């Protein structure tokens, strides 16, 4: 799952 | 392994360049709406900053996501009591919203966090916190609060651990140097660091009615579909 996991990697 | 060779000064320092902007804000549902959509926009810049905290790239991304989930409120609370410290009995969630006290009771239950916020922000300004400081302590949030919370079941996740606490005992000797460097006693020096992490104590606990608070108004369908801020609260 993610929007924080997309803008951290 | 750039973190742990950082001098004090260069941990300050780089804390200072990793700050983000300072973003401007655009009856009970629109103070809602108003306060979220300000938590909203920042979540997005707390990444961002995270990012530049030594040693958090270090981290598995399952641990980056872990830590920003357990202290993320924690950080937007500290901040904001941080820039409202010249503001006494006023809280400075930007620099087009500068809210009363009194304004806190146009939500159910929010002059109560209110109250405690601007207590805290009151400590901070007794105390004479310096900027300096305060980035050594939102960092501390970030790598504190969920170090306990970690998958305690593999040698890789121990390892994580040991390292995020020999980063914290480096921000630890950059706020003796600080207290040092502004002529403070031994004594006065460890007197003030407890003070201070003791006050992250107090802000943990504010996170933890502000998240029941903004959970419970949620329930009440009086939060927008802001998606960043709704996936760091339903990792509650
Ligand atoms: C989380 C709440 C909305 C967002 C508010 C906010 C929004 C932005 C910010 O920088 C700090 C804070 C601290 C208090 C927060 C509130 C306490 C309860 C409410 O639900």
């Amino acid at each position: 799952r993610x929007i924080l996991a997309r803008l951290l990697q | 392994s750039l973190a742990l060779s950082l001098t004090a000064d260069q941990m300050v320092s780089a804390l200072l360049d990793a700050e983000p902007p300072i973003l401007y804000s655009e009856s009970e549902a629109s103070m809602m709406g108003l306060l979220t959509n300000l938590a909203d926009r920042e979540l997005v810049h707390m990444i961002n900053w995270a990012k530049r905290v030594p040693g958090f790239v270090d981290l598995t991304l399952h641990d980056q996501v872990h830590l920003l989930e357990c202290a993320w409120l924690e950080i937007l609370m500290i901040g904001l009591v941080w820039r409202s410290m010249e503001h006494p009995g006023k809280l400075l969630f930007a620099p087009n919203l500068l809210l009363d006290r009194n304004q806190g009771k146009c939500v159910e239950g929010m002059v109560e966090i209110f109250d405690m916020l601007l207590a805290t922000s009151s400590r901070f300004r007794m105390m004479n916190l310096q900027g300096e400081e305060f980035v050594c302590l939102k960092s501390i949030i970030l790598l504190n609060s969920g170090v306990y919370t970690f998958l305690s079941s593999t040698l890789k996740s121990l390892e994580e651990k040991d390292h995020i606490h020999r980063v914290l005992d480096k921000i630890t000797d950059t706020l003796i140097h600080l207290m040092a460097k502004a002529g403070l006693t031994l004594q006065q020096q460890h007197q003030r660091l407890a003070q201070l992490l003791l006050i992250l104590s107090h802000i943990r606990h504010m996170s933890n009615k502000g998240m029941e608070h903004l959970y419970s108004m949620k329930c009440k369908n009086v939060v927008p579909l802001y998606d960043l801020l709704l996936e760091m609260l339903d990792a509650h």
